[PDB]
């Protein structure tokens, strides 16, 4: 378990080995043990992550030789672990600076998510509750637009790589498969019914928003057409070790997640691939199983990638900022057409404040004050 | 001769399913002044109906079938659907108004609209903002119900809802209610972190989210000194509903559900009652004021401007 | 193969010990099926070699660098169960010289964790009489120390719940005086540690009838009952106790109260000062916000109503008088039954009722304040209707009215809001 940046720099014992990359991302509550680490610990059957152990984003990697599967974890502001640190730093060290700080964090998370979808075969989404979050519909739409725009730079970055022919054109091993993992959280066979209902709801919502199309090539990700892609984690006494220890002390004084993931990993490890298309005329989908060195050759080049900064600045707090700026600009004419001069200035300022406001009111207020003072 | 006005056994709808005003609550209002209005906001299954019912005219010892605000059934959770729709109205014998609203950004509502201007997602997003703005301008206190701590997406929605209100600007009080709290959430170490995160996430909200409803003074943490918290925000925790040595019960690490519910109800009844507008309103006048506000919110300009940006 | 024979031979112990240690020292990043087998083998080795294990084995099995201490941090409950079983097997040996080594190592680790927790709150160190050199400089995280303390207490319960171990720090003395620091400030920030310590002490004391018969082994347990009563009385008088801890204290107090009346041979035990402190704590637990706590205290006072000095009966009379007017019907009946058990020479004597005097002070304080003008016409109409006609037209309605008449933006004790007399007086004044 080492950082992704510290792993691409450096293998001979397993250089030639067919591996399958699996990515993990989502939101996590303020808990002692993150749900992402538990997933890797249970799938690998070993304590991979031990217990009690400017930029707020991180990418970790881990390779399991017994299963030939590479795991990639992503932690960002969406996780309460990093948000706590961000708030703590903000507490020690303006309405406009905080907005920009949060916007920058969101942009960094978006860039990391974009990179994760280009170097993975299967992606998992975790959530602390069974209810589906609809904000992901907008997040995915915003990610697809950015992915379809920085495509030439990404392809030119890996142009000189032994990845293959289809990989060089699509800038990805194959259309990734998205899997969902929900937590019971005391809710509620009922589990199967809830899983089917959630699958249908997610499919319909993503289909109406055009996120999922008939052709698996233009889509950012695909979902199985006959297998299950939604898993609900039931409650257990594993979490909160203090409670488990207390219960044990009191007693002394008197499918599965692995199978759910293997049903999808086996397809990639058997060169069969993923075939999902219901447009009555399916087209062949590219697929390629690389080795450790072959995959690293492309991952290292994609991780180092000049024009991405300018292309990512066009893409959310952007809508809120634009709305606030528009409101302030519209309110400015009313105050500028209202006005010794202290009384007039105060009246104009009050009228402007009562007319409109937002996240960029200080700039407009200062501009109006300067204009009023320069006219007398 | 000095008989009581009337009594209500169940809540009535204040806003229809199609966002239509319902003029049927005036039959229970009087000409009395100094009224208190309480609102609620939350996700699909946080438990807004149960909390509103237990805070208005219900007790935990009763059955969920007698709640004034219908709760979710066992069969409804199996399909991932919502229960409350529109806006509900209810007044207790103490002359306190309680308003229950539908979930915001609900997947069930969106799915239902699918099987029926650009995309339904924008419509579902705008409806939530409209309801939030209406509640922010016609209520004295607004309670936010959450299942897990720090969604990080609810704060942005709360701040943007305030920026599109209809129109010395009035700002109601805000209460952060964490439902289904566990033992690990009742530790002082985590409590301090929760307070710090809340204070830092709404440093420029303008809402009255701090200064009152301090669970530290309600004896929730007997020996915790007040100086342990740098700033106390309006936060409350509600946990999951429920020879002599061998009969000792298990250790839970937090007070009983009934005790916490009673404390929260006691504190909500003592909330301040400022003036909504520049005129002393009565129980009957507030109805007309709210109706006018709803009519103006539906046909507003700021909301349309924000909708055109998506 | 090892389990076939009985522990009455002299087989090669070095071979099996080395074989087990070799696998234990290299079982960190292993599967769940292998760790369980290694731990089971270790338990079988310890059980088979009875009284023939050198001090080096137990010494190397409980050190900071030992792999056994890190194997209890597993997520699955099965691994923790076998890990605890190993501790139980080592603590169940009949060889006193080797048992002391493990006992001291466990106590040292506990002291190190407690010291780390105390330092985390910027407090001085404590428990320097059981410190160990193996943990001279070790740092434990808050979650790690909080976990090891409870784990060690649970492990100690093995010998604490024994039916007959002459160690220097006895389990009773350790949990009653060595770990007394957990009740000063560690209870507010880490109530789980205090609960675990109290639970272990209660479990060990209930197995010997709370050492009431002794108030070789009899002469050693001739002063444990007094210590138990003193601890219960001191901890009950605290006004900043946890809800879970108070319930356990009430259960223990009620059990002890019922036990002191089981036989007449315990009559001379009612003159010790510890009994007076215990009774004071019982009286202090009454009139609290928790109905169940009050019921338990009332039951405990009723069980030992007699044989009590007049100084305490006089205090109980006032408590009963105040509880006669309560919103709940169970409290009224319980306190009425308790009051009927006091002789008439005390109930009708001319001593002052201090609980009745607090009520007067609260009413006076409320009347001396400036009017709030929060009483609405409807409230007045309902109150007057209930007096002039007998119909209140409201379906515990007094407390709701009182709460609805208060404003948080702008003094009566909360424990007095359950008394009907205070509510009626306040309503009439309003
Ligand atoms: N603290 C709690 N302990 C136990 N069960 C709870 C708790 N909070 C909520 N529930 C249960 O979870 C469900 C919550 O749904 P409820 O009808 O109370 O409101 P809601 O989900 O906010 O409403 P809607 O679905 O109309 O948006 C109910 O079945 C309720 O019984
Ligand atoms: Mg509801």
């Amino acid at each position: 378990p080492v950082s992704l940046r510290d792993l691409l720099m450096g293998e001979p014992p397993w250089r030639e080995d067919e591996i399958c990359v699996v990515g993990i991302f989502g939101k996590t509550a303020l808990r002692l043990n993150s749900e992402k680490f538990s997933l890797v610990n249970t799938v690998c059957d070993r304590q991979v992550f031990p217990l009690f152990r400017q930029d707020y984003s991180l990418l970790q990697a881990y390779y399991s030789q017994e299963s030939k599967v590479l795991y990639l974890l992503l932690t960002s502001i969406c996780d309460n672990s990093q948000l706590l640190r961000a708030c703590r730093a903000l507490q020690s060290g303006p309405h406009a600076e905080a907005h920009e700080f949060w916007k920058h964090q969101e942009k960094l998370q978006c860039l990391s998510l974009l990179y994760l979808f280009s170097v993975c075969h299967i992606l998992l989404l975790v959530h602390p509750t069974c209810s589906f979050d609809i904000t992901y519909d907008r997040v995915f739409r915003a990610l697809d637009g950015l992915r379809q725009k920085v495509l030439p730079l990404l392809k030119t970055a890996i142009k000189d790589c032994p990845v293959g022919k289809d990989w060089k054109l699509n800038c990805r091993p194959c259309p990734p498969r998205l899997l969902f993992l929900f937590q019971l959280n005391g809710a509620l066979s009922p589990k199967r019914r809830l899983q089917h209902a959630l699958e249908d709801q997610i499919y319909r919502i993503f289909r109406k928003s055009r996120v999922l199309t008939n052709q698996s090539i233009n889509c950012l990700f695909t979902v199985p057409a006959n297998q299950a892609f939604v898993y609900i984690v039931p409650g257990s006494q594993e979490e909160d070790p203090v409670g488990m220890l207390l219960d044990q002390l009191r007693s002394h004084c008197t499918f599965t997640l692995r199978e759910f993931l293997w049903q999808h990993v086996e397809l990639v490890l058997s060169k069969k691939g993923f075939d999902d298309s219901v447009g009555r005329n399916p087209q062949p989908s590219h697929f390629e199983l690389p080795t450790y060195q072959k995959w690293i050759s492309a991952a290292s080049k994609l991780y180092e990638v000049s024009k991405i900064l300018s292309s990512i600045k066009v893409l959310f707090l952007d809508i809120d900022t634009k709305f606030s700026e528009n409101r302030c600009q519209k309110a400015l004419p009313m105050a500028h057409s209202a006005y010794v001069h202290k009384n007039q200035l105060a009246q104009a300022l009050r009228v402007y404040s009562q007319h409109a406001r937002g996240p960029a009111f200080h700039k407009y207020a200062m501009q109006l004050h300067e204009d009023c003072y320069k006219f007398w | 001769k000095l008989l009581p006005p009337e009594r209500m056994k169940h809540s009535i709808k204040l806003v229809d399913d199609q966002m239509n005003w319902c003029d049927s609550a005036i039959e229970y209002l009087l000409d009395q002044t100094d009224v208190l209005v309480v609102g609620v906001l939350g996700l699909q299954g946080t438990g807004k109906s149960m909390v509103m019912s237990l805070l208005s005219a219900n007790t935990p010892e009763e059955d969920q079938r007698t709640y004034v605000f219908r709760a979710q059934s066992a069969e409804m959770k199996e399909r991932g659907g919502n229960q409350t729709s529109g806006i509900d109205f209810f007044i207790t014998q103490e002359r306190i108004v309680f308003l229950d609203t539908q979930p915001i950004l609900s997947p069930s509502i969106l799915d239902h609209l699918i099987n029926n201007y650009n995309l339904p997602h924008t419509y579902v997003e705008m409806q939530s903002l409209q309801i939030a703005a209406f509640l922010f301008t016609v209520c004295h206190v607004v309670i936010v119900v959450q299942d897990w701590f720090t969604d990080l997406s609810l704060y942005r929605f709360l701040q943007t809802a305030e920026m599109v209100k209809p129109s010395t600007e009035y700002y109601p009080h805000l209460v952060f209610l964490q439902n289904k709290a566990r033992r690990e959430d009742f530790c002082p170490r985590k409590l301090r972190q929760m307070h710090l995160m809340i204070d830092q996430l709404m440093a420029h909200s303008h809402l009255r989210y701090k200064g009152t409803l301090s669970m530290l003074q309600c004896n929730v943490f007997p020996g915790l000194p007040p100086d342990f918290l740098d700033s106390e925000v309006n936060l409350f925790l509600v946990p999951f509903m429920d020879p002599l040595f061998s009969l000792l019960p298990g250790y839970r690490g937090h007070p009983s559900f009934q005790s916490l519910v009673s404390k929260l109800r006691s504190q909500v009844m003592s909330m301040a009652r400022p003036q909504l507008s520049h005129t002393i309103l009565t129980e009957k006048n507030w109805f007309h004021y709210a109706a006018r506000i709803w009519d103006g919110v539906r046909k507003s300009s700021a909301l349309a401007e924000y909708s055109r940006l998506l | 193969l090892l389990g076939s024979l009985d522990p009455s031979m002299t087989i090669h112990c070095d071979m099996v010990i080395t074989y087990g240690l070799d696998q234990l020292e290299n079982c960190q990043t292993c599967g769940t099926d292998y760790i369980i087998s290694v731990l089971n083998l270790l338990t079988l080795i310890v059980e088979q070699i009875n009284t023939k294990l050198p001090s080096s084995f137990v010494e190397k099995l409980f050190i900071p660098s030992s792999k056994l201490l890190f194997l209890r941090y597993h997520k699955e409950k099965e691994v923790v169960a076998v890990a605890h079983a190993v501790y139980q097997a080592v603590l169940s040996l009949k060889n006193i010289p080797v048992l002391e080594t493990a006992y001291k190592l466990i106590l040292g680790e506990m002291t190190c964790a407690l010291n780390n927790l105390l330092h985390s709150l910027q407090l001085p160190e404590a428990c320097s009489e059981i410190k160990h050199e193996a943990f001279k400089n070790h740092v434990f995280n808050v979650d790690n120390a909080k976990f090891v303390v409870i784990f060690d207490l649970s492990a100690l319960t093995t010998i604490g719940n024994a039916k007959n171990w002459a160690l220097s720090p006895t389990v009773f003395a350790l949990l009653s005086k060595n770990l007394m620091i957990v009740h000063s400030d560690l209870a507010v920030h880490f109530p789980a540690i205090q609960y675990a310590v109290l639970y272990t002490l209660y479990s060990h004391c209930t197995r010997h009838d709370h050492f009431i018969s002794s108030s070789t082994v009899t002469t050693a347990t001739k002063k444990h009952f007094s210590i138990i009563l003193n601890l219960l009385g001191i901890l009950l008088k605290k006004d900043n106790l946890n809800q879970d801890t108070r319930k356990l204290l009430m259960t223990w107090a009620l059990e002890a109260a019922v036990l002191m009346r089981k036989s007449e041979t315990y009559a001379p035990l009612f003159s010790l000062p510890s009994f007076h402190k215990f009774c004071k704590g019982l009286l202090a637990n009454t009139l609290v916000e928790d109905v169940n706590i009050c019921l338990q205290a009332c039951s405990s006072l009723h069980a030992l109503s007699s044989s009590l000095p007049d100084d305490l009966l006089q205090r109980c009379v006032d408590v009963c008088r105040v509880q006669l007017v309560h919103s709940g019907t169970r409290i009224r009946q319980a306190f009425g039954k308790l009051l009927k058990s006091i002789p008439l020479d005390v109930v009708l004597s001319n001593n002052n009722h201090t609980e009745i005097q607090e009520i007067s002070l609260a009413l006076r304080s409320h009347m001396s304040k400036a009017p709030s003008n929060t009483f609405h016409p409807q409230d007045f109409s309902d109150v007057i209707s209930f007096i002039l006609y007998g119909n209140s037209h409201r379906t515990n309605w007094l407390e709701r009215l009182f709460y609805s008449c208060q404003r948080l933006d702008k003094t009566i004790p909360r424990n007095l809001l359950k008394t009907d007399a205070v509510l009626w007086q306040w309503a009439i004044w309003e």
